[PDB]
RNA sequence: UCCCAUUAGCUUGUUGGUGAGGUAACGGCUCACAAGGCGACGAUGGGUAGGGGAACUGAGAGGUUUAUCCCCCACACUG
RNA sequence: UCGCGUGAAGGAAGACAGUCAAGGAUUGUAAACUUCUUUUAUACGGGAAUAACGGGCGAACGAGUAUUGCAUUGAAUGUACCGUAAGAAACAGCAUCGGCUAACUCUGCCAGCAGCCAUACGGAGGAUGCGAGCGUUAUCCGGAUUUAUUGGGUUUAAAGGGUGCGUAGGUUGUUCGGUAAGUCAGCGGUGAACCUGAGCGCUCAACGUUCAGCCUGCCGUUGAAACUGC
RNA sequence: GCAGUAAACGAUGAUUACUAGGAGUUUGCCAAGCUUCCACAGCGAAAGCGUUAAGUAAUCCACCUGGGGAG
RNA sequence: CACUAGGGUAAACCCGGUGACUGGGGCUAAGUCGUAACAAGGUAGCCGUACCGGAAGGUGCGGCUGGAAA
C-alpha cells in the first residue's frame, strides 16, 4: 500500500531522513511518488521539517505511515480528528501553545585555573 | 590609414620589449656567414607603440638596431582604459589572430608576441586567439594590424554623422 | 539572380571599395526598407527612388568622412542566405560590433534595426549586419 | 562544401589507434622470453643494446628492450612488459619492467632506484 | 606535511627575512649551497614567478595544494585576485595570532594552535588553516594564560598597533576589524607574478 | 534513437474487408473475399550495443563513458 | 579526496663530507629552556533512541498526555590527569625548452625533442619540484580549426569529374490579394540526486543539508503577417 | 563493331551580378560580341591573378584530410 | 490426431583454420651489375598505350611544358 517513511540520506555516522510517500515495494532510498518532509534526529531538538497540508491530504486519501513517520506526524499535529468532528464545528485545538513547550535546558559551565606560579 | 606619430621626444615612456633572437645563415665560398636579427617592441603603455627588425653580427647591436627602427617607425592605437572597444580579427602572412574585449577583472589571455604587443600597447583586459604559423614577424604585425583596425565609439558616432547610437 | 539582398549588399560593398560616390540598384520592397534603414542610421548620405517603366531603380548617394577619406560603411555582410535561412527570437538577436553596428532584421511589425526589435519585443529573419 | 553537400553526406571522424597496440589496453602484460638477443642502434649511434623477444599472455610476440646495467634474463623467463619506444632501435616499442617476477633490479644504482626497481640501501 | 628544514637558507636565498630577525643574515646574503654568490645567473621570468611563489609559501608555511585552493577560491571571490589572495593568507590563524603577537614566529603560532592553547570564540580551534572572519575572538585559551612563552612574548607588545586588530590584555585576547588593503599588509610579496603564473 | 548500398528490392496472414472465436482489453491475436503494403525521406539483410539522468571534459558548440548513485528494460545452467 | 603531524624559541661558524687558505652543507649538529597536536598508560564518558508495552483522560472510537525497558558500532566522539622531543620523510629532476652545479668514472649507457658517449652515462657533494607521497605505463579529453553549422580547403602543397544532356533533389525576377506550413509573440502544463549564488552543521575542509537563482527542451492553446512556403 | 584511357591542362566545374587603367587584334555598326599581353584596388605563402580574376558576393554539383603499403 | 523443443539426414550458404608448392610488399645493412633521373645529367623530361629486354629501362604513335638553346 501506500505508504509514509523515511530515506537515509545523510552520510556515515550522521544520518538525514527523507520523509517521502512511497508505495511499499519501492526500494528504500529508491522512487517515491512525492516528498512532505526532512527529518534529523542528530539535533536534541529533533530537527522535522514537514508540509501539513500535503500530510494531512495522504492520511485522508489512506497513506500508512510507519512507527517513526508516525510519530513525527503526531509530534507536528497532523493526527487529528478536529476535522472529524460531525457535531462541532470551528473547534480550534489550539493544542500548538502547549506543544511549544520551549525545553531551554542549559548546562552551567566551570573553569580550571591556572596557578602556574613558576 | 595608420595614425603614426612623430619621434616621441616628450613621450619617452617607451619601454622597448624582445619578441625573438634568430641566428640566420647566408653561405658564401669560403663557409658560412652568421648575423642576428632580432624583433623589437616600443611602447609607452599608451595607444604610442612601435615594432621594428634590427640586424647585426651581435645580440646587443641587433637588439639596439631594433630598438631604433621601432622608435622611428611609430603608430597610436585607440585603446579606452585597459581594454579595446571591440572585437576584431587580422590577417598578416601566414598568421590570423582574433581579440575580444573582456570584464575589467581578467588580465590578458595570451602569450609571445601577442602578449609582449598587447603590454607595450597598454590593454589589460581582452581575449586573444592565434588560428595561423606562431611566426614572431608575422603574429607581431598582425595584433598591430588588428589594433590599428579599431574603432571607439566617438569614431563611430563621427563618421557615422550622429551622436548616439544606443551605447 | 539568385539573391537580390545579397547582390544589393556586393554592389553598395563594390561601389565604396571602388570610390564611387552614387550607385544604382533595381529597385524592390525590401531593398526599399533597407535603404531606409540605411538613411536613417546614418550611413549613406542620401538616396532617390524612381519609377521608370521597369520595377524601379534605387539611386543611392554614398557618405565620405571628407576628414579621413573613409566611407561611413565599413563591412556589409549577409546572414541569411537562401542556402541557409537564420532566424532568431528577441531574447537571441545579435549585437554587431559590440552594439557600435546594426543588423537588419524582418520582423511581423516590418523590417527594423535589432535595437527596435528588442525594444518591441519581436524576432524574425536577420538580414544583414551593417558597421 | 555546401550545405546541401554536408546534409546528404556529412563529416567523417577516423578514431586513432594505440601507441603500444599489444597490450590491449592493459597497462602492463605478462610475457615469456623467447630469445634474449644483442642488437644494433641506428646509423649516428653505436652500441650494443639488449633486447627481448617475449610472448605475451594474449598470444602476441613483442620485442622488449631490457633497460639499466646488466641483467639476468635467460629463454624461458617469466617477466613484465609494459610501454615505451626507443627512438634509434627500430621495431621495439615495449620495455621490461626491471624489479619484478624473473627479473631483478639494477645492482649498485643509487639513483633513479625506482625506475630500475632497486631498494633504498641500507 | 610541514617544512621543518633549516630557515636562514630560505632567508638568504630570498635575501629578505621573512622569518623574523636573524643575525645570520648579515654576513651571508647568498642563496645555499656550493654555487651561491657566484655573480647571478640570468633567471628567467618564469624563474622570477615561482620565487615569487615559493617566498609566499615559505612566508605563510603552506603547501601547494592548499596554496592553489587559495587562489582557487581568491578567483571565485570578488574583488583583486592577488590582494584577496593575500587576504586569505592573512585570515589564517595562525597568521593572526602572530600578528597579534601572542607567539613570537609564524610557526610558533602554528604550534600554539596545533598545541591546542588558542581559543575562537570561546572554543578550542586547534587547525592552523582556519580562516578567521572579522567580527570573532582570538583569545589564549585560560588553562594556558600563564605560559611562560606566551608572557614573554607578549612582553614588550605594549604596541599591538596593526589597525585591523584590537587587542585586550585584560582578557588576553584580540578582534579583527576587517580585511586590510594590500598596501596596509607589510608583505613584500608581489602577487601579481603568482596570479600571472597560476592563470597562464 | 549506431555503422555497412564491397547489402536494392522485401512481403503471402503479407495489406485491407466480412464474420466468428479468443483476451483484462482493441487488433491478422487466431481461423474461414480483394490484391494490397513497405521501399534512396534507405525497405530487407549483415555487424555492433542494454537505454537514460548523472559523471568527466571543453569558453561554447560538442565529445567520452553509463564503475559507484537513481529510473526503465532484459535475465536467473541452455531450450 | 580533505585535514593534521613528524616539534617551538635561543645557540658559532665543532667533527666528518664536498670544492678550493677560505667558500658550502650550517644555526645545520652538539648544549640549555618551554609545549604535548599526535603515539603510550589511567579515568569520566555522551549523541546516534523514539516510540514501545503496560497506567490515564474528553468521550465511545480515534487521538492527546505521563512512565519502564531498548546501542552492533563502544574504552568510538569528546573530556581530564601522569611524563615524555620523546615513537613518525621519502620520491623525482638539475645541458635548452625548465625551476635548479661543480668534482671523480667511463664501450657501458641515456633518451619527450634538439640529441649526448661529457654543465646529458654511473657514483659523490650540493641545489631544485613536490611531499605521506613521488615517479613510470595504460586510457580519455583540450589546445588540434587534424572533418572546420558555429569554424578549413582544391593553378603550383592533398584536392575540379574528359565533356555535355538530363532524372530525383537543392535554389527561385517583380507586383497585388488570400492562407498560415516554416517564422515571431503571449498564456498554461511538464521537465530524485548532481551542478550556480546565499546560508546552516561537520573544531576547519572534503562533505552533508536547506533555500533562492536554471530550467535555455517537449506538449497544449490564443494572437501577428515583414520574410520563406502554398 | 568493341574498348573508354591521356600532362583528356588554363594542372583553374557550371550559372548570375558588380569593380581601374594602358597596348594590340577579328567581326556587323563610337560601340558591342570575342580573342591575346602589362597592370589599380583587392586576393595570395610566394611565384603570381587582376573585367576571359585566383577580386567582391549568391545557388548547385565534384573532390581533399601526413607519406609508403596502394590504386 | 494436430502443435512443438530436441534428435537424425542430406544439401547449399556464411564464418574460421591448416596445406606440398608458389608470389608480391616493408624494414636493415651493404655483397654483385650497371648508370635510369637531378645541369641541354651528356639521346630534354613527363602522360597515355603497345611491343621487347639481366635490371634500372629502350623503341613506335599521339599529347603536355611541369624544357634548355634559340
Ligand atoms: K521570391
Ligand atoms: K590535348
Ligand atoms: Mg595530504
Ligand atoms: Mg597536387
Ligand atoms: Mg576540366
Ligand atoms: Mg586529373
Ligand atoms: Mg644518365
Ligand atoms: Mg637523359
Ligand atoms: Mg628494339
Amino acid at each position: 500500500a501506500t505508504k509514509i517513511r523515511l530515506q537515509r540520506h545523510g552520510r556515515k555516522g550522521y544520518a538525514f531522513y527523507k520523509i517521502v510517500v512511497a508505495d511499499s515495494r519501492a526500494p528504500r532510498d529508491g522512487k517515491f511518488i512525492e516528498r512532505i518532509g526532512s527529518y534529523n534526529p542528530n539535533t536534541n531538538p529533533a530537527t522535522i521539517d514537514l508540509n501539513f497540508e500535503r500530510a494531512l491530504y495522504w492520511i485522508g486519501v489512506g497513506a500508512q505511515p510507519t512507527d517513526t513517520a508516525r510519530n513525527i506526524l503526531s509530534r507536528e499535529g497532523v493526527l487529528m480528528m478536529k476535522h472529524l468532528l460531525g457535531g462541532v464545528k470551528k473547534g480550534a485545538f489550539d493544542q500548538a501553545a502547549a506543544e511549544n513547550k520551549f525545553e531551554a535546558w542549559l548546562k552551567g559551565k566551570k573553569d580550571a585555573l591556572n596557578n602556574m606560579k613558576a | 590609414i595608420v595614425y603614426n606619430r612623430v619621434k616621441s621626444t616628450n613621450d619617452l615612456e617607451l619601454k622597448d620589449r624582445l619578441v625573438a633572437i634568430n641566428r640566420v645563415t647566408k653561405v658564401t665560398k669560403g663557409g658560412r656567414t652568421f648575423t642576428f636579427a632580432a624583433i623589437v617592441v616600443v611602447g609607452n603603455e599608451d595607444g604610442v607603440i612601435g615594432w621594428g627588425l634590427g640586424k647585426a653580427g651581435e645580440v646587443p647591436a641587433a637588439i639596439a638596431k631594433g630598438v631604433e627602427a621601432a622608435k622611428k617607425n611609430l603608430i597610436r592605437v585607440p585603446v579606452h582604459n585597459g581594454t579595446i572597444p571591440h572585437e576584431q580579427a587580422a590577417s598578416y602572412g601566414g598568421a590570423s589572430v582574433f581579440l575580444k574585449p573582456a570584464t575589467t577583472g581578467t588580465g590578458v589571455k595570451a602569450g609571445g608576441a601577442m602578449r609582449a604587443v598587447l603590454d607595450s600597447v597598454g590593454v589589460t583586459d581582452v581575449l586573444a586567439k592565434s588560428k595561423g604559423s606562431s611566426n614572431p614577424h608575422n603574429l607581431v604585425k598582425a595584433t598591430i594590424q588588428a589594433l590599428a583596425e579599431m574603432r571607439s565609439p566617438l569614431m563611430v558616432a563621427q563618421n557615422r554623422g550622429i551622436s548616439v547610437e544606443k551605447v | 539572380m539568385t539573391d537580390p539582398i545579397a547582390d544589393y549588399l556586393t554592389r553598395l560593398r563594390n561601389a565604396i571599395m571602388a570610390g564611387h560616390r552614387v550607385v544604382s540598384v533595381p529597385a524592390s520592397n525590401i531593398k526599399k526598407e533597407i535603404t531606409k534603414i540605411l538613411f536613417d542610421k546614418g550611413y549613406i548620405l542620401n538616396y532617390k527612388f524612381e519609377e521608370n517603366d521597369s520595377q524601379g531603380i534605387i539611386k543611392v548617394a554614398l557618405k565620405y568622412d571628407l576628414a579621413h577619406k573613409v566611407n561611413a560603411i565599413k563591412k556589409l555582410k549577409r546572414v541569411s542566405r537562401p542556402g541557409l535561412r537564420k532566424y532568431v527570437g528577441y531574447r537571441d538577436m545579435p549585437r554587431v560590433l559590440n552594439g557600435l553596428g546594426i543588423a537588419i532584421v524582418s520582423t511581423p511589425r516590418g523590417v527594423m534595426t535589432d535595437k527596435e526589435a528588442r525594444e518591441l519585443k519581436v524576432g524574425g529573419e536577420v538580414l544583414c549586419y551593417v558597421y | 562544401p555546401t550545405i546541401q553537400q554536408l546534409v546528404r553526406k556529412g563529416r567523417e571522424s577516423f578514431a586513432d589507434k594505440s601507441k603500444s597496440p599489444a597490450l590491449n589496453s592493459c597497462p602492463q602484460r605478462r610475457g615469456v622470453c623467447v630469445r634474449v638477443y644483442t642488437t644494433t642502434p641506428k646509423k649516428p649511434n653505436s652500441a650494443m643494446r639488449k633486447v627481448a623477444r617475449v610472448r605475451l599472455t594474449n598470444s602476441k610476440e613483442v620485442n622488449a628492450y631490457i633497460p639499466g646495467e646488466g641483467h639476468n634474463l635467460q629463454e624461458h623467463s617469466i617477466v613484465l612488459v609494459r610501454g615505451g619506444r626507443v627512438k634509434d632501435l627500430p621495431g621495439v616499442r615495449y620495455h621490461i619492467v626491471r624489479g619484478t617476477l624473473d627479473t631483478a633490479g639494477v645492482n649498485g644504482r643509487t639513483q633513479r632506484r625506482s625506475k630500475y626497481g632497486a631498494k633504498r640501501p641500507k | 606535511a610541514r617544512y621543518t628544514g633549516p630557515k636562514s637558507k630560505i632567508a638568504r636565498k630570498f635575501g629578505d627575512p621573512i622569518f623574523g630577525a636573524d643575525k645570520v643574515l648579515s654576513k651571508k646574503n647568498y642563496p645555499p649551497g656550493q654555487h651561491g654568490n657566484n655573480r647571478r645567473r640570468k633567471t628567467s621570468e618564469y624563474g622570477l614567478q615561482l620565487r615569487e611563489k615559493q617566498k609566499a609559501k615559505y612566508t605563510y608555511g603552506v603547501l601547494e595544494k592548499q596554496f592553489r585552493h587559495l587562489f582557487h577560491r581568491a578567483q571565485r571571490a570578488k574583488g583583486v585576485t592577488g590582494e584577496l589572495l593575500i587576504q586569505f593568507l592573512e585570515a589564517r590563524l595562525d597568521n593572526v595570532v602572530f600578528r597579534l603577537g601572542i607567539a613570537p614566529t609564524r610557526s610558533a603560532a602554528r604550534q600554539l594552535v596545533s598545541h591546542r592553547h588558542i581559543t575562537v570564540d570561546g572554543s578550542v580551534v586547534n587547525i592552523p588553516s582556519y580562516s578567521v572572519k572579522p567580527g570573532q575572538v582570538i583569545g589564549v585559551r585560560e588553562r594556558s594564560k600563564s605560559l611562560e612563552v606566551i608572557a614573554d612574548a607578549l612582553t614588550g607588545f605594549n604596541h599591538s598597533k596593526y589597525p585591523w586588530m584590537e587587542w585586550d590584555q585584560s582578557s588576553l585576547s584580540g578582534k579583527l576589524l576587517h580585511m586590510p588593503d594590500r598596501t596596509d599588509i607589510p608583505e613584500n610579496i608581489k602577487e601579481q607574478l603568482i596570479v600571472e603564473l597560476y592563470s597562464k
